């Protein structure tokens, strides 16, 4: 039960090239700083893991395969090994965060190269005995109700039913009435997570318009049916595997950003939500030392649902997008302060 | 101006409530008819905190009544202070709960909790500013645990930005004046504990020896038992009728006395508390209080402190008095028993203070306490539940009602989360 | 012509401004319907200064001050008590609901529907002001009113004015008597907010004055009425030389001059040394020595700091009654021939004097004395810092359990504005360090 923090500092737009905007953050190898302009003085933040991207050639630039490569393949391996595996992801509206997770059409993110290289171990592991089959699911939290997402609304108020968390006593929690839709290739799942983005709810405060203001998890099962009891050989134990990649929301402080209404309670239970993953990912990293701690799973939603995938012998990562400009010198802070935390 | 909203199920609540409304009108100077002969122009100020106007001068309260039998409602009407209540808020039905939270929340609770919530909007529309809600049902029975904990439910959906406090009566480890208490306790706390914001655990046992040992009583009826808990109420929201040197309200407890949100199950005290006789060798003074206070022999909650750790403590008090006493008496607490406080909160204790003391005292005080000791009250009941659950004792009586036996696990690993929660900051 | 706007936040705020305008009106002659008889006695003079007291054409005397405090119960004891006919009836009873002691209530919830009117009103008053120089706020950490309001008010009144004293006399919390767990939190988000935009903050410690009535007044059972007689004191001592005819007049442009070496460091301490009972007030001289020797003496300060832990950079002393500089230059020699009174050593000066003669007025009802001379004492010490690192240490134990956040962020905070207040109050306990050492060669 090891917990992985890491950062993604993205490269300058062609926008805040032209305006000649000032850089902020810095790397010494291991080391982040921060330094304000020039102002009084600078912080230095430390990471097991921190991919310089700012520009091509300096030394330990941190190319796509590296991400995969660093981040995502011991997820697999631990998966086919037979445990679960939660991986997040954090960042405000312009880090670098769609660039990491999906990608552009040339430039792959984490979950093309986690899927390709999944199907393709499977496919020249698959044997006369063994066998594999995965089952895909997609769904939002929002105001601290579920929501799934594969659905094709039709015409109403609203077409979102707010589902309810049970807790089934040896699986543990999950989801009552939740889409579970097979897969065993990667078209079928882009197939579902454009409809499913599509029906991601999105609003605009006055900053950039299209921010989410819900979570979003994306789930994978997976069966082995390695097992064929030779005494007659008809099926037996059998092993599974849950692989959840979760896609958060912004801080978002409330009070320079004048929110009214609906605009608020998005960004209150955003606020919670996040603080109380926070106390989890500690309590384990405090949990992996030795000690006797309690995991407060319960304050919230999406660790309720997640409770098997992050405790027990499973694996999680964590890794936080952060502009390098001076524009956006407080949010790269909180972003940098949070995952810390999440470390220590 | 802040406004309580006050609904009582059950015969807990019914029984409860009827003296509550009996010692708020001594307080304010209301009569069982509605009319005002007092003699202080501050019990007028703030009179629209539980009151409501009418045309001569007369006050009708914001209760709500929500049983399921009419045995109980009649003897409030047929009562000393029954006229004054509003006769469209007596809600009742009929087919009653038979000691089960089955069908005080599903079948015969759910025919009639929108009958309750079309007059609690009426009562809460007709508010300048609501401050929240309260609440007064005993665990262990029927309706009042289950259409309680509904409408709980409810007003949490409508009504999440304001308060709901619930004073509810514990059941107790020796006496148990009922066969079904744990299936209904455990269910009900599964509902409290997610849509509450600070709850009274209040047991009966406690009071029967607050009233013999303390009061020095030898017939305690229940009226001299809500007689207590009456008084608490009050002293929760003096602060908020009357003035005083360091107001306060329900929200500044919440605040203080909430470090966690699933941690609001506190432990009441009043204080001053005399044999009849023994009142004119006793000096009222602050620190009497507070060493009759911080005492185990008059907390409600049936639990011994000392088997725990204070998370967070508030003293509402009510008089004339300074406050250097209350300060360096709160600080001596902190300081001498130090084992039974938390270190990681380095005060963990607050004040208020009204300048006006009850009809018949020159001071008063009231204690409120999150202590880790509350896990032996649901310790013990997750002992009592799981034996009667092992093999289905009386069970048969809940999924006929349309229930399923994973709705009873989730409760219990609820419950048993919330100990272990309690524990963490116990050794 | 010298106008001084008072603004008065929360229960702290109201009350010790229900002491400092009785002593006013007890000063001035002025009774609580705001008339005066002795001008039409005689036909003369402005005793009713123009200072805090305004005027209209019925010989009415209102107050230039507002109040507000986000809850109903405490203007509604002035509404309906001794001092109805004075105030304007324009005081906030915004009394829809209190902060419950969080800042986030006090900032952006319940703080906005309020402070328009705020600044309505102080507007209002500004325009009939010719030469302001002031605005004298009297809040309290640990209230969500009187740590977020009064942080948004001096936000928007930095903007709205600019060039204005903006002071402070605030109530700082004690390091082992409080009446809230959540003082720190609000303190520490408090002071990230207020030292950008204030000139001097001054502060006092309930502790302090509850050691002091029990030692120099002799009462053992205080109440908060026998504490806010001496802020009014404080503040009579601070602004007379704007109302009464004296030799050395000591203004407010003076005060944020010569005890703000560098812009941060504004965060001073008082002191009145005579705070003695008429029984005391007797067997005594009561001499400028005495009670120059009485202001440096802790054990009679106001906040619980011991001074000798630290050095001074400044302090400015202002004397009323029968005073004589020759008095004051003896003193100040005294005190500088000691050693236990460390100066730095890049101000050998380390002293401004104001006097008067207008002496202290005596309220009935009261526990301090009669006197003919009277001292209040500024004094800007390396010492304070000890007590940002007690509550930044309290600070440092909660937030690391995340513990009473909820409440905040349920009200619209992030968990970035806590760990934003603590690296930028981390920084002021080393700017106090870095004054404190001794220049090298
Ligand atoms: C001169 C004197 O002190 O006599 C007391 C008295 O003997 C004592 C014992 C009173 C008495 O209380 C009881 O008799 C009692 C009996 C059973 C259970 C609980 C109490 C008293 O009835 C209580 C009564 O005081 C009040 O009534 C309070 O205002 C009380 N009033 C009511 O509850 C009330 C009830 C029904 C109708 C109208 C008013 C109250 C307390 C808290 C908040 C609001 C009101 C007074 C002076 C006394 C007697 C009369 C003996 C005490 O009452 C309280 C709650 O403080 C019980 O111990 C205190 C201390 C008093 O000394
Ligand atoms: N010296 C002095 N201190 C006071 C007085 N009243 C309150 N305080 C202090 O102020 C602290 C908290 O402020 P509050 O009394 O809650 O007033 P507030 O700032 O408006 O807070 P809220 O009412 O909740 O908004 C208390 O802990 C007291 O220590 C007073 O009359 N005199
Ligand atoms: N304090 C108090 N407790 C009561 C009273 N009447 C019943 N009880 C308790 O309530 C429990 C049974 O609850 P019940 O009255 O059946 O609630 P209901 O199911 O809603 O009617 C028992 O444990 C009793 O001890 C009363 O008047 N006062
Ligand atoms: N490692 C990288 N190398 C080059 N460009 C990057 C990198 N990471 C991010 N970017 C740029 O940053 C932009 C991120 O925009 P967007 O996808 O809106 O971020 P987010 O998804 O966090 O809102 C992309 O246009 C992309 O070109
Ligand atoms: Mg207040």
């Amino acid at each position: 039960s090891q917990v992985t923090v890491a950062v993604r500092v993205r490269p300058f737009s062609k926008r805040e090239k032209t305006e000649k905007a000032s850089q902020v953050v810095f790397t010494n190898g291991e080391e982040i700083t921060v330094e304000h302009p020039d102002m009084k003085q600078v912080y230095s933040f430390i990471y097991d893991v921190s991919f310089w991207s700012f520009d091509e050639c300096h030394p330990g630039y941190a190319s796509q395969t590296t991400v995969y490569e660093t981040l995502a393949a011991p997820l697999l391996d631990r998966a086919f090994e037979g445990y679960n595996t939660c991986l997040f992801a954090y960042g405000q509206t312009g880090s670098g965060k769609s660039y990491t997770m999906m990608g552009l059409n040339e430039e792959p993110g984490i979950i093309p190269r986690f899927c390709e290289d999944l199907f393709a171990q499977i496919a020249k592991k698959q044997t006369s005995e063994v066998s594999y089959h995965l089952e895909m699911s997609f769904f939002e939290v929002y105001n601290e109700k579920i929501h799934d997402l594969l659905v094709c609304k039709g015409e109403n108020g609203q077409r979102k039913q707010p589902l309810r968390a049970r807790e089934h006593p040896v699986s543990g929690p999950y989801v009552e009435g939740l889409s579970m839709n097979v897969v065993s290739s990667y078209s079928d799942i882009q197939s579902w997570l454009e409809l499913g983005n599509k029906q991601r709810a999105t609003a605009a405060t006055g900053m950039n318009d299209k921010s989410s203001r819900s979570h979003s998890v994306f789930t994978l099962v997976m069966t082995q049916t390695k097992t064929e009891v030779v005494e007659g050989e008809e099926h037996d134990h059998r092993i599974t595997s849950r692989i959840n990649l979760v896609d958060l929301a912004g801080s978002e402080r409330c009070s320079t950003a004048h929110s009214s209404g609906q605009r608020l309670k998005e960004g209150v239970s955003i606020n919670k939500s996040l603080l109380t993953l926070g106390k989890v990912i500690s309590a384990l990293s405090e949990q992996a030392n030795g000690k006797r701690v309690f995991i407060p799973y319960r304050e919230s939603t999406l660790t309720w649902l997640l409770k098997e995938s992050l405790g027990g012998n499973s694996k999680t990562a964590m890794i936080a997008t952060v502009s390098p400009a001076a524009s956006n010198i407080e949010e790269t802070l909180s972003t940098l302060r949070y995952a810390t935390q999440a470390r220590l | 101006m802040r406004e309580i909203v006050h609904i009582q199920a059950g015969q807990c609540g019914n029984q409860i409530g009827a003296k509550f409304w009996e010692v708020i009108s001594d307080e304010h100077g209301i009569d069982p008819t509605g009319s005002y002969h007092g003699d202080s122009d501050l019990q007028l100020e703030r009179i629209n905190v539980y009151y409501n106007e009418a045309t001569g001068n007369k006050y009708v309260p914001r209760a709500i009544l929500v049983d399921l039998e009419p045995g109980t409602m009649d003897s409030v009407r047929s009562g000393p202070f029954g006229q004054i209540f509003r006769p469209d808020n007596f809600v009742f039905g009929q087919s009653g709960a038979g000691n089960n939270w089955a069908k005080g929340h599903y079948t015969e609770g759910a025919e009639l909790v929108d009958s309750v919530l079309d007059v609690v909007r009426k009562e809460s529309e007709s508010c300048d500013c609501l401050q929240g809600f309260q609440l007064t049902h005993s665990l262990g029975g029927g309706t009042g645990s289950g259409m309680g904990t509904l409408l709980i439910s409810k007003i949490r959906e409508e009504y999440p930005d304001r308060i709901m406090n619930t004073f509810s009566v514990m059941p107790s480890p020796k006496v148990s004046d009922t066969v079904v208490e744990p299936y209904n306790a455990t269910l009900s706390v599964h509902q409290l504990v997610e849509n509450t914001d600070e709850t009274y655990c209040i047991d009966n046992e406690a009071l029967y020896d607050i009233c013999f040992r303390t009061l020095k009583l030898t017939t305690p009826t229940y009226g001299d038992l809500n007689h207590l808990v009456s008084a608490t109420m009050s002293g929760v929201t003096t602060c908020l009728r009357f003035p005083g040197q360091l107001n306060a309200d329900l929200r500044k407890l919440a605040v203080n006395m909430v470090p966690f949100p699933r941690l609001h199950f506190f432990m009441p005290g009043f204080a001053p508390l005399t044999s009849r006789g023994s009142q004119q060798y006793r000096a009222l003074t602050v620190p009497e209080l507070t060493q009759q206070m911080f005492d185990s022999k008059n907390m409600m909650a049936a639990c011994d402190p000392r088997h725990g750790r204070y998370l967070t403590v508030a003293a509402i008090f009510r008089g004339r008095m300074s406050m250097k006493e209350v300060d360096e008496q709160m600080l001596n607490v902190q300081n001498k028993n130090s084992s039974y406080f938390v270190e990681w909160i380095p005060n963990n204790v607050k004040t208020a203070v009204c300048d006006i003391p009850p009809r018949g005292l020159k001071m008063s005080a009231t204690f409120i306490g999150n202590s880790t000791a509350i896990q032996e009250l649901f310790k013990r009941i997750s002992e009592q539940f799981t034996a009667m659950f092992r093999r289905k004792a009386f069970l048969h009586w809940y999924t006929g009602e349309g229930m399923d036996e994973m709705e009873f696990t989730e409760a219990e690993s609820n419950m048993n989360d919330l100990v272990s929660e309690y524990q963490q900051y116990q050794d | 012509m010298r106008e001084c706007i008072s603004i008065h936040v929360g229960q702290a705020g109201v009350q010790i401004g229900n002491a400092c305008w009785e002593l006013y009106c007890l000063e001035h002659g002025i009774q609580p319907d705001g008339q005066m008889p002795s001008d039409k006695t005689i036909g003369g003079g402005d005793d009713s200064f123009n200072t805090f007291f305004s005027e209209t054409g019925a010989g009415k005397h209102v107050p230039r001050a507002v109040f507000v405090d986000l809850e109903p119960t405490v203007i509604d004891e002035v509404r309906t008590g001794t001092y109805r006919q004075l105030f304007h009836p324009e005081q906030l009873i915004t009394g829809k609901e209190d902060a419950a002691n969080n800042y986030a209530r006090g900032h952006y919830t319940i703080g906005k529907e309020i402070i328009d009117l705020v600044l309505d009103r102080i507007r209002k008053l500004a325009d009939q002001c010719t030469g302001l120089q002031g605005f004298l706020v009297f809040h309290s950490f640990g209230g969500g009113t009187g740590s977020g309001f009064t942080s948004l008010l001096m936000e928007r009144l930095s903007v709205d004015y600019g060039k204005k004293s903006k002071l402070e006399f605030s109530i700082y919390p004690a390091p082992q008597v409080s009446t809230a767990v959540v003082e720190p939190y609000n303190s520490i988000l408090t002071t990230h907010t207020t030292l950008e935009h204030s000139d001097c903050a001054f502060m006092v410690d309930n502790e302090a004055i509850y050691d002091i009535c029990r030692r120099n007044l002799d009462i053992e059972r205080p109440t908060y009425t026998n504490l806010n007689r001496l802020i009014s004191q404080i503040v009579s001592s601070i602004t007379a030389s704007l109302r009464f005819d004296g030799a050395l007049n000591v203004d407010l442009t003076e005060f944020q001059t010569n005890l703000v070496p560098y812009p941060r460091i504004h965060f001073p301490l008082a002191t009145y040394a005579p705070v003695i009972s008429a029984e005391k007030a007797y067997h005594e001289q009561l001499s400028v020595a005495e009670i120059t020797n009485a202001c440096f003496e802790p054990a009679n300060q106001m906040v619980k700091c011991d001074p000798r832990h630290g050095k001074y950079m400044a302090c400015c002393l202002l004397y009323r009654g029968d005073v004589v500089p020759k008095d004051v230059n003896a003193a100040i020699a005294t005190i500088k021939t000691k050693r236990s009174i460390q100066f730095v050593d890049w101000c050998p000066t380390g002293f401004k004097v104001g006097i008067n003669y207008q002496p202290p007025t005596v309220v009935p009802g009261g526990d301090l004395a009669k006197v003919q001379r009277a001292v209040c004492m500024l004094s800007n010490t390396t010492a304070i810092a000890e007590a940002w690192a007690r509550l930044d240490h309290k600070f440092d134990l909660m937030y690391a359990k995340r513990a009473f956040v909820h409440w905040y962020v349920g009200e619209g905070m992030e968990e970035g504005e806590f760990s934003e207040a603590r690296e930028d109050m981390a920084a002021l306990e080393k700017d106090y360090e870095e004054v404190g050492v001794d220049s090298v060669e």
